[PDB]
């Protein structure tokens, strides 16, 4: 992260979903950062878990990507990640992602658009 | 470096649920029993490298308790767990340590008052003393709302390693990679099943 | 290929099964999984017990042969007196055998431990059975034994150690009464022997022998008589010789610990000495051979050097025990006086340390010595010092109150809380009580310690977040403790210092902690408020200030001081002050707009409720209404507009106007929370119009689920809608809950109502029925039930029936509704058990069902409620007298009532109900004792004129006989031939009850253990 700047910080909850059994599942909940690569001008989603640190996620945040609302949730998104090496190994998930409030779940978005511009470059 | 911890305690207080967070970060809402026991890896990150963690996840109800005091054989540490709701569960701490430390003589352990989210609590704060005389930490957690839920792990890699400064550190992660019919479709299912528990602040 | 070891017809291979169980212990994945069911099953087979003796000897994995007696262990608790004779003896002898081959290869005795305790807790087992009846000769030949060997002698111990745990410690809950008191009798009787054995070898000796002695001892000290610690030299023993060395150092203080709570004589002047010599002599021991009193024990402690947090622990739980009951022993003699100082010294070091659970255990002790001094004469002067000392350790490590919302976050920033610390709300009471203790024993010292304190913060010399924090917490605190007129200056003081500090120091994180802080002290000390109108005033100002600032944290604080200040200074708001144009409360709608324009909605309806606290004290109606009616001013003005936008068109269909009707609602609801019984003006001027918002809002959620389907209910808009709903019927509660007129609720309330709500409720889909609404029922049966016997019915007719069938099906979905459904019926049963006997006889049925139904559930709020209802009910009954629906109600459903609370008792899955269990069953059974019911129970059946009584015993016995098959007659007829008996005396039936378990559990219990009395 010495090489990486900090475009946006939002608290924020995550979850993934369930295929063989439908249903959603947190992965966690802490900070969400948007990290630019001074190197190489890439934007990346990390969100690391509250107290032990871990990786809940970390993606580049890929222009093909859009944000779906869900049926149930006005301050959250949900949309396909096709390379998440969180855990590991590259594994596609359907990730939603929410938020504290409205206006957090909105700020995300046209940041996360923003993000998408400066990647396509 | 790789430790085996056993966690017993009686039916319902939490246990499963308690080991799910800490491996994935979801909460299961659901009470399906643990038959016997459940082997899982657990790995923490610290300031002294990574510690690992053999997750014994033993049974409560007596009737699904298969090899009982069999699964703490070897065991180097243990979290013995019950339910601030329930008052019964905490009754029964003395008998859970008595099994416990007849086989595993010394080990560090930590008594673990679950469900502390619960606004009607019944196992008072006073009450709890049982962990004095027998030298085991005690903490107040909540696998619901994550209260103290990295303590017990925290303190027994504290000691088990023999460092009492033994901080939790982030992983430095590596930049992720740059990469069509069932998606569209398992997309729409995904937005149309509605995200749990819409009325926390999170 | 695993799976050859589950077959029984031919050989058990030996080699086979220690692969499996390696498998297990040592391998992972689904290997490990795999093997571990194969395991389980094998040990689960009847059988299994047969392979033992051939596993014991041919394996080499310890833990094949561990598991071996694992089987063995669950055949000899339940299945022993099933055994053969022979098979009893034979499994004796190479259990025994084993041991002794186990002790006489040291190579084997050192390295294998975990199997030998495994062996030894299973020849106690059969000790539990076996011994002394048919073991007379166990100890003599137990005392035998040791001599002739090291390893022997120290396993013998061991066995002792658990025999005195399985038959003192844990005998309540696995024994029947007669069994255990027959065991504790045994080990009396021939405890003269082992003691003498015990003794012997603690002169002759540090080693794993004298630990294993030692460890005995602890055990045998639960219980034994004081003549054998007192009567002997092993006082001077544990107090001396074995505190020097560390290995039997920490098992030694925990015997004096247990040694410093035996029961003793209290005019015997040489037990008094004595008592006072083994704690000279320890204390002595730890000056010269572990640490002096100066010691650091705070930096030891965080070091943790092998086993110094377990034992500073220990020293804790003795020195506090031990002074808890004896220090008046020390109090008096001069000589005694500095041992008495220094045992303290120690304690306040202790306190010193970092680390919760031991802060909890030393501030017990504080508390309890402080309370003593505070009342007990001549004594506090003793403790001066110690009590100086005190002051600063609790002042300086003062946890964070509930009401400061505030804390430090790893980037240096002051935010918000994200949860409420809920572990530490006890630990400040604990803090509080002992910090006012102490200022009271001395005033002028707390005075002089805190206000220099708060000098070295205003200079900045020992400035700090921490330091500011803890000081403020610690002033708030004491409030109360000082004289009125002492309390004026001090509180004078410290608030100037705090106002000078909150100036100098700037930014965002500075002014949040001082804030914080400052709104902490003035929150805490209201009856400085009410003297001083000026500064109070000047404050509430402020508050609202703080109700602008961005700072989320802050702003939340400034609305509970508010609410808070307001709760105990309420009537200098409600009168004209002098020198004031206005009464305060006036000057605060005047702009309520203004000071609640950054508030959240939350927030907004808190400062709503402080305004209903402050106007409740204006006695004359006339004035209180017209307040009520100003406050209500944009509430209102807001309503009004919607109720004309809402009655002209159905589409309210706007998520905006949603959240603004569920915020006029909150509003009202938090009003009424405050204002009670004078909430009733504005309630009525809202009443008609919310019903029907309710009855619009209600066919929207209808109409949304027709045309979207079950999932709309998550959304949003629905959701919206539903708080709406919920809200309404939370302030009818609310108010109703509170209400003295009773007649207007009834007459002008209650109808409208029910019309609203119940029709609604009953026709919607389960996923749209709110469980409050039966919550909302509660209340009003509660309350005017009686007045309203239709009205319970209507209710009953609307929601029983259609509720049951949501919660009939499993015991985990829908648990709002549950719950509320059966607090509910209980309160119908208690105020108005004629809606029971107006339901005809098939719904009837189905509320005897629901009532069995609520005891088979696991949560208490529902199984509670469970057996409640069944108790009132039978109490309902009997009340009726002789007449044609109680022996209706009895011929059809006493049996079921029997049976029911039978089967929940024994299943061994509702342990948490068993006291209330006990009670309806014992009331069940006195009915027929006392003749109480008038009609035969039975039906043709059974001979003309047998009695009841009779019956009784011939329908539980075969009960009993058939859900029991492994319990011979006379166990049955035993039991209930006492458990009968005994249905006058709760505390003796419930102790049968607990027999019957034990037994049922186990194989050929004594049928005259049910004699015990
Ligand atoms: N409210 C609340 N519920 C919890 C919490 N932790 C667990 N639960 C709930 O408690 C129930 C039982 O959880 P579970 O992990 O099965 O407990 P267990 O000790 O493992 N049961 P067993 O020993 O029989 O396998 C579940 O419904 C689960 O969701 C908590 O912190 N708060
Ligand atoms: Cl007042
Ligand atoms: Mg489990």
């Amino acid at each position: 992260e010495e090489d990486e700047e900090v475009l946006y910080k939002v608290r924020a909850k995550l979850f993934r979903f369930d295929k063989d059994a439908k249903e959603w599942k947190e992965r966690g909940t802490g900070d969400c950062k948007f990290l630019k690569n001074k190197k190489t001008n890439k934007v990346r989603i990390l969100m690391r878990r509250d107290k032990t640190l871990k990786i809940c996620a970390n993606h580049i945040i890929a222009p093909e990507y859009t944000l779906k609302p869900n049926v149930g949730s006005d301050r959250s998104w949900v949309y396909a990640c096709t390379a998440d090496i969180a855990e590991g190994e590259a594994e596609a998930f359907t990730f939603a992602i929410r938020f504290g409030s409205k206006e957090n779940a909105d700020k995300f978005k046209e940041e996360f658009e923003k993000a998408q511009e400066i990647n396509k470059k | 470096v790789q430790f085996k911890l056993v966690l017993v305690g009686d039916g319902g207080t939490g246990k499963t649920t308690f080991v799910k967070r800490h491996l994935t970060g979801e909460f299961e809402k659901k009470y399906v029993a643990t038959l016997g026991v459940e082997v899982h890896p657990l790995v923490f990150h610290t300031n002294r490298g990574p510690i690992k963690f053999n997750v014994w996840d033993t049974a409560g109800q007596e009737k699904f308790g298969g090899l009982r005091d069999g699964y703490y054989i070897q065991a180097q540490c243990a979290i013995i767990m019950f339910d601030v709701t329930s008052r019964v569960t905490y009754k029964n701490v003395p008998n859970w340590h008595r099994d416990l430390v007849r086989v595993c003589e010394n080990i560090p352990i930590v008594l673990c008052g679950n469900k502390v989210d619960i606004k009607d609590r019944k196992v008072k704060a006073k009450s709890i003393v049982f962990h004095r005389k027998k030298n085991l930490q005690y903490y107040d957690i909540s696998a619901k709302s994550n209260y103290n839920f990295e303590k017990p792990f925290l303190w027994l890699a504290r000691k088990l390693i023999g460092d009492p400064n033994l901080e939790f550190v982030a992983m430095p992660a590596l930049a992720p990679p740059e990469v069509a019919a069932q998606y569209e479709h398992d997309l729409e299912v995904a937005q149309t099943t509605a995200l749990p528990d819409e009325d926390d602040d999170l | 290929a695993m799976e050859g070891i589950l077959d029984f017809s031919n050989d058990l291979d030996i080699a086979l099964l220690d692969q499996v169980v390696s498998t297990f212990y040592q391998g992972s994945g689904v290997q490990q999984k795999q093997a571990q069911e194969i395991l389980t099953k094998f040990q689960d087979n009847p059988d299994a017990w047969q392979k033992a003796d051939q596993i014991l000897q041919f394996s080499t994995n310890p833990q094949s042969k561990f598991i071996a007696l694992s089987i063995l262990d669950k055949l000899i608790t339940r299945k022993w007196k099933l055994l053969p004779n022979d098979h009893r003896i034979g499994i004796r002898n190479f259990v025994v055998g084993m041991i002794i081959s186990m002790c006489q290869d040291d190579e084997v005795f050192k390295t294998q431990k975990n199997l030998i305790n495994k062996s030894d807790l299973t020849l106690v087992q059969i000790l539990k059975q076996e011994w002394p009846q048919n073991w007379p000769e166990f100890i003599p030949e137990l005392i035998g034994s040791s001599s002739s060997s090291v390893n022997v002698c120290e396993n013998n111990m061991i066995v002792l150690k658990l025999l005195s745990e399985e038959v003192f410690d844990f005998s309540a809950e696995q024994m029947t009464q007669a069994k255990a008191l027959h065991l504790k009798n045994s080990m009396s009787k021939e405890f003269e022997q082992i003691f003498k054995l015990c003794f012997q070898v603690l002169e002759q000796g540090s080693s794993s022998l004298i630990v294993a002695t030692l460890e005995s001892l602890l055990r045998y000290l639960h219980w034994i008589p004081y003549r054998y610690i007192y009567e002997t030299n092993i006082l001077e023993l544990l107090s001396t010789k074995f505190m020097t060395s560390p290995d039997t150092r920490a098992i030694t203080l925990k015997c004096l610990t247990e040694v410093s709570n035996l029961k003793i004589p209290q005019d015997n002047d040489l037990i008094k000495r004595q008592t006072v010599l083994f704690f000279q002599n320890t204390l002595q021991q730890i000056a010269t051979s572990v640490m002096p009193v100066t010691a650091d024990l705070k930096a030891t402690y965080a070091n943790a050097n092998g086993n110094d947090q377990s034992f500073l622990q220990d020293l804790a739980m003795f020195l506090t025990t031990y002074l808890a009951r004896n220090r008046a022993l020390l109090e008096s003699d001069e000589s005694l006086r500095e041992l008495l100082l220094n045992a303290h010294q120690y304690l306040i070091q202790l306190s010193k340390i970092e680390e919760r659970e031991l802060f909890k255990t030393t501030l017990d002790y504080w508390h309890n010595l402080v309370a003593d001094l505070f009342y007990e004469p001549l004594k506090k002067h003793i403790y001066e010092e110690i009590c100086s000392q005190l002051r600063l350790v609790i002042i300086e490590n003062m946890v964070r109150p509930e009401e400061v919302l505030v804390v430090e976050n790893d980037e240096g920033e002051i935010v918000r809380e994200f949860v409420k610390e809920s572990d530490t709300i006890q630990l400040y009471k604990s803090e509080r009580e002992v910090l006012v203790y102490l200022t009271h024993l001395n005033v002028i010292d707390t005075e002089e310690i805190m206000i220099s304190k708060l000098a070295r913060q205003i200079d900045g010399s020992e400035w700090s977040w921490h330091n500011i924090n803890t000081l403020s917490w610690a002033i708030g605190s004491i409030s109360g403790t000082m004289s009125e007129d002492t309390e004026k200056r001090f509180v004078v003081t410290v608030i100037k210092d705090l106002l000078d500090l909150s100036v100098k120091k700037r930014g965002k994180d500075n002014k949040a902690v001082v804030a914080s802080d400052i709104m902490y002290v003035v929150g805490q000390y209201p009856r400085f408020l009410k003297a001083h109108w000026n500064f109070l005033r000047t404050v509430i100002l402020k508050l609202f200030e703080f109700m602008h600032e961005t700072h989320e944290g802050v702003q939340d604080m400034a609305c509970d001081t508010f609410i808070k200040i307001v709760q105990k200074c309420k009537y200098h708001f409600v009168i004209q002050q002098p020198r004031e144009s206005e009464p305060f409360i006036q000057t605060i709608i005047r702009d309520i707009q203004k000071t609640t324009a950054d508030l959240q909605p939350q927030q907004v309806h808190t400062f709503y409720k402080a305004c209903g606290i402050i106007i409740s004290e204006e006695r004359s109606v006339a004035e209180r209404n017209r307040l009520l009616s100003d406050l209500m001013q944009l509430p209102n003005m807001a309503w009004d507009t919607i109720v004309e936008q809402s009655t002209a068109n159905p589409t309210l269909l706007d998520s905006e106007t949603v959240k603004i009707i569920a915020n006029i609602i909150k509003t009202n609801v938090a009003v009424c929370t405050s204002m009670g019984a004078d909430f009733y003006p504005q309630l009525g001027h809202i009443y008609y119009n919310m019903l029907q918002l309710y009855r619009a809002v209600s066919s929207m959620i209808s109409a949304q689920v027709a045309a979207e389907g079950l999932i709309a209910t998550k959304t949003p808009k629905v959701r919206g809608l539903r708080t709406i709903k919920k809200e309404i019927l939370k302030l009818v509660e609310t108010y109703i809950s509170k209400a003295r007129n009773l007649d207007d609720v009834v007459k002008v309330l209650v109808e409208p109502l029910l019309n609203a709500v119940l029709e609604d409720y009953m026709n919607n889909v389960p996923d749209a029925r709110d469980a409050e609404v039966l919550n909302c029922m509660t209340t009003v049966v509660e309350k005017v039930g009686h007045m309203i016997p239709q009205g319970v019915i209507l209710i009953l007719q609307s929601v029983f029936e259609c509720t049951l069938d949501m919660i009939n099906k499993d015991f985990t979905e829908y648990p709002e509704h549950r719950v509320e459904f059966y607090k509910l019926l209980k309160v119908i049963n208690e105020k108005s058990f004629a809606a029971f006997l107006e339901l005809p006889p098939a719904a009837f049925k189905l509320f005897v069902d629901a009532i069995c139904w609520a005891f088979k559930h696991n949560n208490r709020d529902v199984e509670v409620n469970g057996l409640q209802i069944a108790l009132d009910l039978v109490k309902n009954i009997e009340r009726m007298g002789n007449v044609p629906f109680a022996n209706e109600f009895h011929k059809n459903y006493f049996f079921i009532f029997v049976s029911e609370t039978f089967f929940v008792l024994t299943d061994s899955d509702h342990k948490s109900g068993f006291s209330k269990q006990a009670l309806l069953l014992m009331k069940l059974i006195s009915l027929v004792y006392d003749n109480k019911i008038s009609v035969p129970l039975y039906q043709a059946e059974v001979p003309q004129g047998t009695s009841n009584q009779v019956y009784l015993s011939q329908y539980l016995a075969n009960m009993l006989s058939n859900a029991f098959p492994h319990l011979t007659s006379e166990q049955i007829a035993s039991f209930l031939s006492a458990l009968t008996k005994q249905c006058k005396d709760l505390v003796v039936f419930k102790g049968t009850l607990r027999d019957f378990l034990v037994q049922i559990k186990e194989v050929g219990g004594d049928p005259t253990d049910y004699l015990f009395a």
